[PDB]
């Protein structure tokens, strides 16, 4: 059955970035597309699920020359009064039937914490704690001694913008989708590629899903450089370095795992 | 659980017994002692049976010659089938409190 | 109304060393500048109220629950307690050479219970936008992280702010703690002319703060260091019993004892 | 007593009519909905490196509310919009088990999974027998704890006992806060359940390097401008505008130093300190917590600093500072 | 009576709501049904669905059952269990009764009611303490004869101020009382 080709209808325009995404990996033509797609009434319905005997009647009665407003009549059409009874606890009983359906912790060292990943003679004491005790003797100097004209406008010239403590654009707005859609299509590639890498994976059924997603990283960054390039050529400001970072860290990672991969062998 | 009832001490399982259940088996126990018919009430479906059954056999122990055996009877067998379930628990309480076997018997027709 | 809570470093080793430097700047002045700021903040209002903390070595002691010079009586009372409480805790005070740095921590979360009492007494009419105008004097210890980090994120959820005033020395803990709670974190280098900067950048209340221009926050760095050695990493080996950060992969971290199973 | 520090929980709200009830002050529905923003955002406060979804379930069916996330904010908003939800069906056991197990199943073993179902209505209607999942949650060590309304159901009470979770009934409003409250801490990690490292990231705040030169211009990940500085990560190398958050390349949490040091308090429990009504030869008038007179006859000491501390500091540090003050010394 | 009811209720809107609320179950004279509608009202307890079993004081089913923590929680009795006055062999029974041992003919009729209700009400308090309410839906249990002649226990518990409690009243009285019960000791 092509079930692939009948999702793929479905998600052709009901959701628009999937299906842009999954056409700009072919725009370029960088990869096959298979690899896309192998890593990633109430009431009526109520009877129909209540009433067997209403199941086989529709089954035989299926549309033919009649009419669902007809059928719907056909719906609602002391013997009687016991007849009541045995058709509640009846009915009741199909109800129920359709919703019955077939270590105390230990710890050696707890300073660590104390001292958490935050980072980092004897006669000086008291030097200090007897000047120090013999510093306050006099109190309430604020009419003078606190503060001085010449050192609040150093001050104020310090909290000026320029001064010291005081250290002090949207002009492109359409690039800003271009590059939403770029990191767009990055991240979705990436996805898979970074998804069994930080897993070592000494398989070979594992591994070479890994190889094979290795190469079309170089083969998608390919196709990258040359959208940068239409895009470089405009103006020369605002560069967008960010992406290249991406690029080049995930290069990395690929050539000094296969090293790490020959030294291991 | 040992109660030092009016009349004797009464072995019981479980660990505590409302009011109502002393209560009850001083009545009861004063109806024994009168050897004479009566009638009461207690409200509990459950625990009624167990304070019955041990009030019982703690005065046929005190006097076995006053009381030659028990004849409890339920409406229905499965209710009688708790009743023989709950005497079962009593019997292995007091078999475990005096460490070996006695001459009893219980049994369901 | 608001509520202002000074806590003091005034460490009794670093600033006798100050006092045996002879230096320009000294606790006296200090103490003046925290007084002269306190003063200034009821000024503000009358309904604005304020306390202030001393922390020493060994504990932290609060420094505040006629017009003989033509004074506000309220005030005047302000610096008659505050000065000879001071006095008399800078005074008498007990040697100990084991321990001598300065504690906060501690002083910070009498400070928070403090607030969380006067909200509690106070009506429910007014409102109350406490404050902690916290004043470093002296290098923070290592031990303290964990409880300055709890009463840290107490305050976050009590919603008080955290106002550094760091003076001498960057401490890397206190700036992550205001940066927590969004309290403003000033690194006054010109000790002479503090007050100065508390009349501008402390003593605008938070109502305020936000229409006003005030020094831009300092960056702060977030790191994370293995419990082995004490270095900035950035990838951790936490898990989860301990959530503590390690050095590198490991059969068994020391400090859970679990039976960690291979996979 | 071993604490899963990492958590996956969901929430899972049922949309039945029987919320449409007003038996609380205001609707069912919008009292849980309200209390339930402040349960998502005090279990974020308490546990930031935990993360929580919302499953709605109405009409015989489950909707997602909310995937997975990091983000209090998000969730709120969610739960802002279902407060109009018309609240109209009939809830599904099964359903909402079977997509939160769905969800759950692929989830890493060190984690601890859990669900809260705030059941109302007492009826389940499913398609497929209940007691057969049981069995499948239990392989799975998923910890299901329902909190019924009105009604000590039958079905969850076996759900909760068996499946190793707690059953509750609401008595009040109030009490219905205080359940909720006593949710969020992390429950104790069983028999059962194990224990694994989990790799964790720490990012660091950057900015332009120096006036704007070889800068990182980038917009968000996950109407986004453009952001001079922010988050990154130490793979990914993709700008985060708020941590913390998981990689949505890597799939490593990324996370800060404070962020975990939010949880260690639940390691280190404040031992409850003895209420002695009488001053006990305690004749410091102002309360050391708080240096107020107590003015009530109580009084609460620690067993190594020896304290005293008045009933507000008590309940304050055992409450939230989740530390004595003057016992830090 | 309990089939003219039921019909009533069923011409009336008031019998879907209910079964919406609540599946709802009958009781039959043929054994075979009685017993199939209990074993299947047992699993509704069971599950969140709940049940309302509709019976008769006289029916065996009251009698053989007993009824546990979540079983048969709130039970309710709709009008006061009294035998047909037709069937002459009562007559007999009665009038003797009279006759002899001087009993009224009101009287042991009153008691055989009193009895019969307390017999089919008792069931929810079986053992461990499991909560659960009596609900009596008529006007003559607040007769103090018909409070007098029932049990102590039941009675003692009574209240002049529940004692005639309107349908509402005694609804919200209900839903604190399981609000109550709810919580643990
Ligand atoms: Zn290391
Ligand atoms: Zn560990
Ligand atoms: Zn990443
Ligand atoms: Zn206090
Ligand atoms: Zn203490």
């Amino acid at each position: 059955a092509n079930k692939e080709l009948e999702e793929k209808n479905r998600m052709l325009q009901e959701d628009p970035v999937l299906f842009q995404l999954y056409k700009d990996l072919v725009v370029s033509q960088v990869i096959s597309a298979e690899e896309f797609w192998a890593n990633r009434s109430d009431i009526i319905e109520s009877i129909f699920r209540t009433y067997p005997a209403v199941k086989m009647k529709y089954a035989e009665n299926v549309p033919h020359n009649m009419t669902e407003k007809e059928f719907w009549t056909r719906f609602f059409q002391e013997n009687s009064n016991a007849a009541i009874i045995k058709r509640f606890n009846h009915h009741s009983a199909m109800v129920l039937a359709a919703g019955l359906r077939k270590i105390a912790l230990n710890l050696k060292k707890s300073d660590r914490y104390y001292h958490g990943p935050t980072p980092i003679t004897s006669q000086d004491i008291i030097n200090s704690f007897q000047s120090i005790r013999q510093e306050m003797e006099a109190y309430t100097p604020k009419l003078t001694q606190v503060l001085s004209s010449s050192a609040a406008s150093s001050t104020i010239t310090a909290l000026s913008p320029g001064g010291a403590l005081m250290q002090g654009q949207m002009v492109p707005n359409d690039i800003q989708s271009e590059l939403k859609h770029l990191y767009v299509a990055v991240g979705e590639l990436l996805r898979h590629f970074w998804s069994c890498f930080p897993v070592n994976t000494p398989f070979l059924e594992e591994k070479v899903v890994k190889m094979k997603s290795n190469l079309e990283r170089f083969q998608v960054t390919k196709l990258c450089p040359f959208q940068e390039k239409i895009r470089r050529q405009y103006l020369s400001t605002n560069l967008v370095s960010h992406i290249e970072e991406m690029l080049q860290t995930a290069y990395n990672k690929l050539h000094t795992w296969q090293s790490r991969r020959l030294m291991k062998k | 659980m040992k109660l030092n009832v009016d009349g004797l001490l009464v072995y019981f399982p479980y660990d505590y017994i409302y009011p109502e259940q002393f209560s009850y088996m001083r009545e009861l126990k004063r109806t024994l002692d009168a050897k004479g018919h009566g009638v009461l009430e207690m409200p509990s479906g459950t625990g009624k049976t167990v304070s019955l059954l041990a009030l019982i056999m703690a005065y046929q122990r005190a006097y076995p010659l006053e009381v030659t055996k028990l004849i409890y009877c339920s409406r229905t067998v499965p209710e009688i089938e708790k009743v023989i379930e709950e005497l079962r628990k009593l019997l292995n309480f007091y078999e475990k409190q005096e460490g070996e076997k006695l001459p009893f018997l219980g049994l369901a027709l | 109304l608001n509520l202002l809570v000074i806590v003091v470093d005034a460490n009794p080793i670093w600033w006798g060393k100050q006092a045996l430097k002879e230096s320009q700047f000294t606790l006296s002045k200090c103490i003046d500048a925290v007084m002269v700021l306190g003063n200034s903040h009821l000024f503000m209002n009358r309904s604005n109220k304020l306390a202030v903390i001393a922390s020493h070595i060994q504990e932290s002691r609060f420094l505040y629950p006629g017009s003989k010079d033509g004074k506000y009586e309220l005030l005047t009372s302000a610096n008659e307690v505050i000065v000879e409480e001071i006095k008399d805790l800078m005074t008498k005070s007990d040697i100990k050479g084991q321990h001598t740095e300065t504690l906060l921590a501690g002083s910070l979360a009498k400070a928070l219970c403090y607030i969380h009492r006067m909200n509690k007494e106070v009506k429910d009419n007014q409102e109350m936008k406490s404050r902690i105008l916290v004043i470093k004097a002296a290098e923070d210890s290592a031990l303290q992280y964990m409880n300055f980090m709890n009463v840290i994120f107490a305050a976050q959820k009590q919603n008080i702010l955290i106002d550094a005033c760091v003076l001498d020395s960057d401490s890397g803990l206190l700036q992550q703690a205001c940066d927590i709670t969004g309290g403003l974190y000033l690194k006054v280098p010109q000790m002479p002319s503090l007050l100065q900067y508390l009349l501008w950048v402390f003593l605008p209340d938070q109502d305020q703060r936000s229409q006003l221009i005030l020094p831009p926050p300092v960056h702060v760095d977030y790191r994370a260091a293995c419990f082995c050695h004490r270095n900035l990493i950035e990838i951790g080996y936490v898990c989860s019993v301990c959530l503590s950060i390690f050095c590198n992969f490991s059969p068994i971290c020391t400090t859970c004892e679990t039976a960690f199973k291979i996979s | 007593v071993r604490l899963g520090m990492m958590r996956h929980l969901y929430v899972v709200v049922d949309g039945s009519r029987t919320m449409e009830d007003q038996d609380l002050k205001p609707n069912r529905l919008t009292c849980t909905l309200k209390l339930l923003e402040y349960f998502v955002e005090e279990y974020f406060d308490q546990n930031p490196i935990s993360q929580i979804g919302i499953i709605v379930t109405k009409s015989k069916r489950a909707e997602k509310l909310t995937e997975l996330s990091g983000n209090p904010r998000k969730h709120i908003t969610s739960l802002k919009k279902a407060v109009d939800m018309t609240c109209h069906g009939e809830p599904s056991l099964y359903n909402s088990l079977s997509i939160a197990m769905q969800t759950l199943k692929h989830m890493p073993g060190h984690t601890s999974r859990e669900v809260l179902i705030i059941f109302s209505s007492l009826t389940t209607c499913d398609p497929s027998n209940i007691y057969d999942l049981i069995k499948t949650l239990k392989a799975a060590k998923i910890r299901v704890s329902v909190i019924g309304l009105s009604a000590e159901v039958r079905v969850c009470t076996v759900l909760a006992r068996e499946t190793g979770g707690t059953y509750h009934v609401i008595l009040d409003e109030s009490h219905y806060k205080e359940l909720l409250t006593h949710h969020v801490s992390p429950p104790p990690a069983s028999s059962s359940s194990e224990c694994s490292l989990i790799r964790m990231g720490f990012p660091q705040h950057t900015i332009a390097s120096l006036s704007d030169q070889d800068a990182k211009p980038s917009f968000s990940m996950a109407e986004p401008g453009l952001t001079l500085g922010g988050y990154f990560c130490p793979q990914c190398r993709a700008k985060y505008c708020e941590l913390p958050v998981e990689c949505k390349i890597c799939g490593l949490t990324l996370v800060s130093a404070p962020h975990l040091a939010r949880s260690y308090h639940h390691l280190f429990p404040l031992d409850a300190f003895q209420e002695i009504p009488l001053e006990e030869y305690n004749g410091e008038r102002f309360c050391y917590g708080c240096q107020g007179e107590l003015k009530d006859q109580h009084v609460y000491v620690c067993a190594v600093c020896q304290n005293v501390f008045c009933v507000d500091c008590d309940v304050f540090v055992h409450d939230s500072l989740h530390c004595c003050p003057g016992c830090i010394h | 009576y309990m089939e003219s009811t039921v019909a009533s209720w069923y011409e009336q809107g008031i019998l879907e709501n209910i079964q919406r609320n609540k599946l709802l179950f009958i009781e039959t004279q043929d054994g075979a049904e009685t017993s199939v509608a209990l074993e299947k009202y047992q699993e509704a307890c069971e599950n969140g669905r709940g049940a309302i079993l509709l019976s008769v004081a006289r029916g065996k089913v009251s009698e053989g059952i007993d009824f546990v923590h979540h079983y048969g929680r709130a039970v309710i009795m709709f009008g006061v269990p009294y035998v047909y006055t037709q069937s002459r062999i009562l007559k007999a029974r009665l009038e003797y009764l009279r006759d002899q041992f001087q009993i009224r003919e009101n009287d042991f009729l009153t008691f055989d009611a009193m009895r019969h209700a307390a017999q089919c009400v008792g069931r929810a308090i079986r053992g461990k303490t499991d909560y659960g309410l009596m609900v009596f839906a008529d006007k003559r249990f607040a007769r103090g004869d018909k409070r007098g002649k029932l049990p102590r226990w039941i009675q003692e518990h009574l209240t002049d101020a529940n004692l005639n409690l309107t349908v509402d009243e005694g609804v919200q009285v209900a839903k604190y009382f399981l609000r109550q019960m709810a919580q643990p000791f």
